[PDB]
Formats: C-alpha cells, structure tokens, sequence
C-alpha cells in the first residue's frame, strides 16, 4: 500500500485518545469559453499570439 | 408616512411593488384561478428555482395615448421579465400576461422582451 | 478569486443586520450630505476597501474591494466634498481608474449621487468639457461588467457620465430616494412654467409663492426614479438593504459577458 | 478655508476648542448642500472668523490651526 | 464613412424629461464606438449648451465660428448663482476662449464658409476609415 | 505614450537643439523613430553646457575655488571645451542614434524616401484590450 | 430568418400595402433594412381598416347596437376615418421606420445611391457555429 497515511511521530495515545484525535481531524478536514479575455484582446492580423495564445487557449483541454 | 421622507419613499416603493403583483386588480387573478391557469408570475416562480427570480422593469408603464389608452397604464405593460436559476444554472426569462390588454404586444412590452433577449445573448 | 460561501435564499431572506442600516442612511432633507463610505464598506466584503488617490479629488471615491471574493472596482460620488459634483480632477481620476480596471477585467460598480458638474469659469478655462469627456469615454469604452446603484441624485449630463443605461450599464438599480431629472426643479420651473405662467404672474400675482408651489408640484411629479423606471433607464427600484444582494447577483450574472465593437487600431480618447 | 462661497449656517468649533483631525469646523450651505468644512490637522482652534448668517466668501480663513 | 455633426442647441429639451438624457447617452456611446473608427468632425455654429458640448469633445476635430458660436456646460446665470462670477457667454465659452485657454477647438473660422472650407481641407487628408489608406 | 504606441511611419529631423528628456519625447530612436536625421547645427546632449560643466567638473571647480582662482574664467574655459567636444550631433551619430547627419537641403528627399518605403510597417505590440494612458 | 441573417446591403421600397406580421417578413428597419423608402401610395398598418375598426371602436359599435343606430353607417364612417388618419406611410416615417417618402420616379435613383453607399458594410453578430434556421 503506497497511500500516504497520517503518522503519530511521537508518543502513544490510548485507543480512546486516538478515537478523539481521528474524529477531530476528520471533522476539520466544465468549459465555458464564453467571453474569455483572449477573445477580448486586440491582435495584429499577423500577430504570432494568434497561434501561441488564442488557439492555445480555445483548443486546449 | 410623509412622502417627503426616506421612510415614506421606502413605503411608497413597497406599495408600488405590491401593486405590481395584480396590475389590473385581484379579480382578474381570481378569474384565472377559477379558470385553473397560472398567472405569468406564478408561471415564472414555478419554472425557476424558488426565490431565484430577479425581476427587471417591474414598474414599467406603456406610453400610448391613442384611443384613450392613456386612461389605463397597467404596471409592467403585461409582461414579466428577468432572470434566475434552473437547477442552479442562470437563465433569462420572460412571461407574457393574457389579462393585460389581451396580452397584445405594446411598445414597452416589446422593449422589455428586447432587454431580456439582449441580456441573455450578452451573458450567454 | 477567493472562495466564499453565498447564503441560500432570496435577497430579502439573506438581509443582514448591517444591510438594514442602508434603509435609514439617506437623510430626509435633500441638503444634508452623507458619507458614501457608509455605502461602500457595507456593500464590499469584509469592509476591505483599498482607496486609490484617497487625497486627490475627494468629490469622487475610487478603489478596490471584493464582492463574494470577486475583485471589484468601486467608483462613487462623495457628497461631503463639493456636494459630490463632477470636476476636472475627479473626472480624470475616475477615467483612468476605470480604464485601469478595464485593462485587467475587474468589474466596476458605480455609486451615483451627482447633482451635476461643478460650476465655474476656472473649470471652463481649464477644460471641463475636454477633460470631463475622459470619464464618459472611459465608461463607454469599458467592456467589463458595469453595475450602477443610484442613491439620491443623478441630474443632467452627469447622469450620462455616471454610467447611464445607454452608456452600456448592464444592471442599473435605484434607491427610492433617487432623483433622476434633467435639472433641479428650481431650474425646471423656470422653463416649463416660465414662458406663460411665471411671466404672466405680472398680472399681479405673488410670483414667489407661485414658484414654490410649482417647484413642489414638479418635484412630486418628476424628480423621482419612477419616470426612469417607466422607460427602463433603471432596471429596478430597490430597498437600499437589497443593494449588496443585487450587486453580487448582477456580478455573478455578468462575469462572462461579450460585447461587440467596431474594428479599430485604438480609440482616440480625449486628451 | 471655505471651499466655496456659501451661507455659514452653523459654526461648529469653539475658542481654544482643541480640534482633532477630521472634525467638522463649519456648516456651509452652498450648491444647495450643507457642505461641511473640516479640520485638516489636529491642534488648537482658538481663532474663528465665521458667524451664522454670514455669506462667507471662498478662501476666507475660517480658523487658524 | 466620415461623420460631420453641425451643432446648435440649448442643451436638453426640459419638457421631454429624462428621455433627452437617455438619447444623449446613446449619442455619446455611438461617438465612443466610432472613436478611431471613422473621422468625426464637429462644426459649432451657435450656443452648444449642456450635453451638446460632450459630443464635440468626443469627436476628432472641432471647428468653431469666431463669435457666432459658443460652447459651455453651465450657464452664466448658474455660474453667478453659485460663484457670483460675472461673465458673458463669449468670455465663458467663445471660440477664442476654447482655442486659446482650454484647447478644445481645433479651428476658429472667420465665418461659416471658412469653417466649411477648413472641414473640406481636413477631409482632403483624412481617409474614410481606419481600414482605408489616406487619399 | 502617443509617440511610442504610434505604428505609422515616424520621421525625426533634428534641426538644432535636442536636450535631455525632451530628446526622448521628441522622437528618440529607441522610441522607434524609423529615420532620424540631424542637420549640422543639431546639438544633442544630456544638458546644456553651462549646466553640464558644473556637474562634470564639480571637483575641479571646488579646487579652483579653494585655490582662489578665477572660477568664472575657469567655468568659461571648461564650458567652451565641453561645448566644442560634446554639444554636437556627431556623438549621437557615433552611438547611431542619428542615422545620418545631412545638409538641410536633403531633408525633403530623406523624408519622401522614408515615407515611400514605410507605407506598410510590419510592426506590432503585445496583444491588449487597449492601453492605459497617463490621462 | 433569411432576411435577418442576410448581412449584405438590404434595401426596401414599399409600394402600397405592408400590413401586420408581413410588414416584418418583408424587411422592416428593425430587421436591419439599411434604407427603407415608401411611395405615397404605401399603406403601413397593423391590419386593414375594416378589421381595425372592429377592435379600436368596438365600444362605439356596442353602444350604437344598444341604441339600434345605423351601425353599418357608423362602421363605414369610422373605417373611413381610420384609413384617412392611420393607413398611410407618414405614421411610420414619423416613427422612423421609413427613412424617406419619395415620388415613385425617384425609386431607381434611391436604390442606386443607397446600394453605392452600402457597397461596404460591417455588421457585428455573436459568435456561433451555425444558425439553426427553423428547418
Ligand atoms: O439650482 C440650484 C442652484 C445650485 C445648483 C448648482 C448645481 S452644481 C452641480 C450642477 N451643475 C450646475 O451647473 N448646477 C448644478
């Protein structure tokens, strides 16, 4: 098991103290490109950002 | 309350608002219930999520003076317009009201529908 | 954006104790000013208002805040200095603040209580026309979400400048105390009833008592929000306590907004 | 200083009247507004140069602080 | 295509109410949209009071008539009421005042014909729109 | 701002004086002046010589003061030295800020040539909704 | 849908009738007709006067029927008055839906000149894939 667990580095609780600890810690613990700013920017007809910003935004998933 | 006071102006607003609920008198709403149909407001509040409805141009009144229409200026001109949510997603809505001049489309009635259309398109 | 939990329920249902303090803020006497920070700090989240150019032109207050975690740029008239009039300095202050917000997509809320432009020959010679046109241009150019709350007064050309509907204000709401008019009744009586009635008072009438009567009549009839609401220049007339709800809800609606402009290399802002 | 020409309808500071920054010093009816003028700085406000009913002119010294 | 406005008006028509301010706002918003799109030229031929000042300010060029044209937000009567300052319309907002003091006018014609000539001379240099090359 | 952002052809003819930050404003090369030409009378310097000398030779002037020498005659001699050495177009030309130092008669030819060649400058600035101009 | 999506130059000449919804299916100003001109014989109305009367004066027809009057003579008189007053181009021209009321002979001139003016035309529409025409 490669999950990252909680670890009590120091001391031992009794089972009741462990139950309190864990209950407390547990109790504490779609694209919509419409009007994206990149559409609002004004580009030169030859601006490379039409590739590297605009398409790289609209196409990106 | 003295209309020259903030308190009086607030109460006047609330009064006008109440009047908007039944702009041609409660008797028409009663007749529609006797007919078993929902009024345009009940229809909007049924379709949208409860309390989500925000109303635009409630206090509107038509501007016509032809053939004595100036003698009767129902609040809202016979359409209820605004936005709200369905299942928590925003939608723009209008609801035409048969009891006001039949429901026939007027100037303000059209301007209100236009406003809602424009807002819907703008906001997507 | 910061995460913040919106309460469930209507604007009426979710009114706080503090919202209700707006219902009584506006003095009954139209000559008594009030401090617009009282509105700003109650509209904003956490009272966190970061004012910009706090000292430059006190008749308009501009600055950042948040409304449900979304940053907002507030701009607001301030009755405690020059009766809240627009002047050159305030116009340049708000024009450049608006354009700074618009460059960075920060939505704008206007709080309006403007009687008009500050009268003076020095303002005229210093270019109130050319330099006041900057705020009008910057507001019209701005394509962010723009919301207007009208608190007491919005007269003449300053109604246009302070984000009228046709300037592309998205949601405009008025408090019941709002006063939208071409000018004050004191002036309007001297046109709409001058030409026949007040000059015909030379028949021998008590002309000052007639003027006061006609002022009261005009104020009652026309110096109110409802004539603008009957034309859609105001989308809703709301209790002041509703303002925080309405502004937050409008900003959530407008957060994604497309407006179409003609093609240009840049605009020719008055400067 | 009176920020514009107006009727001094109320004077708010006394003699030595030690005045804190941002205190209201005069009520000045101008432009149809009870415009306050306030103390820019905190200190004594002994002298005064305003009386009620006076049409105080722009730039008239209200008080020295 | 270029837009020429020839301006002459005592501000808003007080009887029509807020309507005039809505239509002013719309005219301004169109001038802003057109800004940098098409040449806008304003000829000021008389009293351009109130809201009639801001359209010219938003247009690209202002041509005024030496003494028969005036442009001001607030009337001298209001200026007197609030400040007592006595000025004529000509001292307040005459063509000389807007050329020399506030820098709002771009030309001061000796007369209407000279103004028209100036506008034709401007249009002789300006392209019809920003997507057109100058003539 | 207006000069830096302008993407039309920008041609600068330096006729006589061009000092300090006004050299930056009046079409510096690094602002993107497409052609910068200077007449032989052009004087391109950080500072007018009389001001410059006080900084450049401050210590020498202080030494002459404590030695009790003719400070004014020393200022004049250092000023004529500075003026003849540096207050000229050629230092800028050397740095290449002036593309050519030209007989004035050439001006019209250089302008016509530049304006003919620069009809369609392929230049751009980063994408933006618009610019935030000092206003 | 076709006329509303049509972004090309759209000109309308009205000759005789334009009633009801068909005034909208034929191209009205709010459907984006660029120039709308009417002949004097144009008749722009919600419906023909014979139908209109039965609504607009229904109360007068009612009281006339209770009085037993010559309700057909009243019908004719009211219909005449309606047609004289309203069933004409001028009401629409006043409301700004007809740009000019022209002599028929002018029609060729107006069409030619308007098409020339509209040779270049930009119309801004929301971004879409395609339109979902009603079938
Ligand atoms: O009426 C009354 C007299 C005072 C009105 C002055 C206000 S100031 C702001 C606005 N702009 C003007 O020119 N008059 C009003």
């Amino acid at each position: 098991d490669h999950e990252a667990h909680i670890k009590v580095l120091r001391g031992e609780p009794t089972p009741e103290e462990m139950a309190a600890l864990m209950a407390v810690l547990a109790s504490a613990g779609e694209r919509n490109m419409w009007g994206h700013p990149v559409d609002k920017l004004r580009y030169s007809v030859f601006s490379w950002q039409r590739v590297t910003l605009l398409e790289r935004t609209h196409m990106r998933r | 309350v003295d209309i020259h006071t903030t308190a009086g102006k607030l109460a006047d607003l609330k009064r006008r608002t109440e009047e908007t609920l039944h702009p041609v008198g409660e008797a028409a709403v009663d007749k529609v219930h006797a007919k078993g149909k929902l009024t345009a407001r009940e229809r909007i509040l049924a379709l949208l999520d409860e309390g989500s409805f925000v109303e635009l141009d409630a206090l509107a009144k038509h501007r016509s003076t032809n053939f004595g229409l100036e003698k009767n200026r129902p609040l809202g001109d016979g359409v209820i317009t605004g936005y709200g949510t369905i299942d928590g997603r925003d939608v723009c809505i209008f609801s035409q009201d048969a009891t006001v001049f039949g429901g026939s489309l007027g100037e303000v009635y059209g301007e209100k529908i236009v406003k809602v259309q424009e807002l819907a398109i703008k906001t997507g | 954006l910061y995460p913040v939990a919106i309460p469930e329920g209507s604007i009426e249902e979710t009114l706080t104790d503090e919202d209700l303090e707006l219902d009584t803020l506006i003095p009954d006497s139209p000559n008594q000013p009030y401090d617009m920070h009282e509105v700003i700090t109650r509209i904003l989240d956490d009272d966190e208002f970061l004012e910009v150019q706090a000292g430059y032109a006190g008749n308009i207050v501009v600055g950042f805040g948040r409304v449900e975690g979304r940053p907002v740029g507030i701009v607001a008239n301030q009755p405690t200095q020059f009766a809240g009039c627009l002047d050159i300095n305030a116009s340049e202050k708000a024009a450049r603040f608006i354009r700074t917000c618009d460059c960075f997509n920060i939505p704008i809320v206007l709080l309006v209580d403007v009687p008009g432009f500050l009268p003076g020959t020095d303002q005229e010679y210093n270019g109130i026309i050319r330099r006041g046109a900057k705020l009008l241009y910057a507001y019209g150019e701005a394509t962010v979400a723009k919301v207007t709350v009208i608190t007491r007064k919005s007269y003449g050309g300053a109604y246009c400048v302070m984000g009228s509907k046709d300037m592309g204000a998205d949601v405009v709401v008025a408090w019941p105390t709002a006063q939208i008019a071409v000018m004050g009744a004191s002036g309007a009586v001297g046109f709409v009833y001058r030409q026949q009635l007040k000059e015909a008072a030379k028949n021998g009438e008590d002309v000052d008592a007639l003027r006061l009567e006609l002022q009261q009549t005009y104020e009652d009839t026309l110096v109110n929000p409802y004539i603008a609401a009957e034309r859609g220049y105001v989308d809703a007339v709301i209790p002041p306590s509703h303002t925080r709800g309405y502004v937050a809800n409008a900003l959530r609606l407008l957060e994604r907004k497309i407006v179409q402009m003609p093609p240009k290399k840049h605009g020719n802002i008055p400067l | 200083t009176a920020p514009m020409q107006g009727t001094v309808v109320k004077v708010a500071v006394e003699e030595g009247q030690e005045v804190s920054a941002g205190d209201l010093v005069v009520v000045l009816e101008a432009m149809k507004m009870e415009n306050p003028v306030t103390a820019h700085k905190d200190g004594t406000i002994t002298g005064l140069a305003v009386e009620a009913g006076a049409a105080i002119t722009q730039g008239t010294v209200i008080a020295e602080i | 295509r270029p837009l020429i406005g020839i301006n002459d008006g005592a501000g808003a028509r007080i009887q029509e109410g807020v309507v005039s301010l809505g239509l002013y706002s719309r005219i301004f918003h169109n001038n802003i949209k057109a800004s940098g799109v098409i040449p806008q030229i304003s000829l000021i031929m008389g009293a351009a009071a109130g809201g009639h000042v801001y359209s010219p300010a938003l247009t690209d060029f202002v041509v005024m008539v030496d003494q028969t044209s005036q442009m001001f937000i607030t009337g001298p009567d209001v200026i007197k009421t609030v400040t007592g300052e006595d000025v004529t319309m000509e001292e307040l907002g005459g063509a000389h005042t807007h050329m020399a003091k506030s820098g709002t006018a771009h030309y001061v014609a000796s007369g209407e014909q000279d103004a028209f000539d100036y506008v034709r001379d401007l249009l002789s240099y300006l392209p019809p729109n920003n997507y057109a090359d100058p003539p």
